[PDB]
């Protein structure tokens, strides 16, 4: 051949088990709105319902664990504390 | 600033950390199987999702079919040892080294026109529609 | 007996646990990648050297290529998930369900009449010189 | 074809990384004799000087760890405490 490629420096993204078609608090999906916000405008008032993803590379949405805090300080798919790190998809 | 983002900072740091520990395991495995003629040199990093955000979209294009299969053995490498390291497919990121052939000069892609030279090298006269 | 002795089974039994506790983990993993996965119902034991001793010198012989695609990979997994170890090969144990075909009857061969029957479905009128 | 394999019941055998060709502890191999022993007879008098298994599959020779047990108590090559499931090759 003309052109060999010898070398190469992919750079590999991972993420956990996040279920994206169930959310793991809630139950609906890693998008589409949760169970306390349902219908898509629902007196929406700015705000926001996004995604939420933390230091271990969890995703649930942003509204499931606000609340989730309260009940528990650990994500719940692991042992390690929640971070903030990234909003939204 | 205080420690708010030299934290993440910090965290940044620790992937590095990780991602070359990775390298080097997938590099020592890859000298155990040794299947196929795609990992000569495999230089192949791995980051968490968090830290570095998604470059577009996370580009889905042809591949060329060497690199694609070395790609696929790191992507089942890391999946059976650091299990739960699933490789999503990108190409906005990295870089590769070209050996071209009077002499043996090697050039260098960053993994954008990898795939347009293999086209090129599969059959040659192309134009923007093929 | 006393415990003294006990202890070994207790550890032989504790080997158990793992070697299922892997079997259902590979298959998780294959689930999702498992390329080259020749033998079906690839139910993989995993046992350590110090409780089973071995069978006799550790056999080797023309093992079917689908069983050996199997075992190949299911071996690169073990010795990826797990790592730190290496894998053998031998054939003085385990079992396989041969389906054979008026009905469809599943014979079953206890690793050791592979080769043989695997040899005459390559080519028949074999002998003990073949 | 006339017969085909559909399930398979093999058993995998693993060993750690004892290097078979340098003992972890004197340094001569997995077999001929030890540090203590070199020559094969050096008046052998019955006894002997074969391989140890541990229950970490680590193998050395059975005089080199067994003098290695004054000197510390856990498997140098990890931290578990090592076990005699085995004697010999
Ligand atoms: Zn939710
Ligand atoms: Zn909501
Ligand atoms: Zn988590
Ligand atoms: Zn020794
Ligand atoms: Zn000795
Ligand atoms: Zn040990």
């Amino acid at each position: 051949k003309r052109f060999e490629v010898k070398k190469w420096n992919a750079v590999a993204l991972w993420a956990w088990d996040i279920v994206v078609d169930n959310c793991a608090i809630c139950r609906n999906h890693i998008m589409d709105l949760c169970i306390e916000c349902q219908a898509n405008q629902a007196s929406a008032t700015s705000e926001e319902c996004t995604v939420a993803w933390g230091v271990c590379n969890h995703a649930f949405h942003f509204h499931c664990i606000s609340r989730w805090l309260k009940t528990r300080q650990v994500c719940p798919l692991d042992n390690r504390e929640w971070e903030f790190q990234k909003y939204g998809h | 600033c205080g420690c708010q983002f030299t934290s993440k900072l910090e965290g940044m740091f620790r992937d590095m950390s990780i991602s070359n520990t990775t390298m080097d395991e997938f590099r020592q495995h890859l000298q155990a199987t040794g299947v196929s003629l795609g990992g000569v040199d495999l230089t192949v990093r791995v980051l968490t999702t968090g830290y570095w955000p998604t470059q577009s979209a996370t580009p889905k294009c042809n591949i060329p079919p060497a690199p694609r299969h070395a790609f696929e053995i790191f992507r089942r490498f890391y999946l059976a040892k650091h299990s739960g390291r699933q490789l999503t497919l990108q190409h906005h990121m990295g870089s590769a080294d070209l050996n071209a052939t009077t002499r043996k000069h090697i050039l260098q892609v960053s993994t954008f026109q990898m795939t347009i030279l293999m086209l090129f090298n599969n059959r040659e006269k192309y134009t923007f529609e093929e």
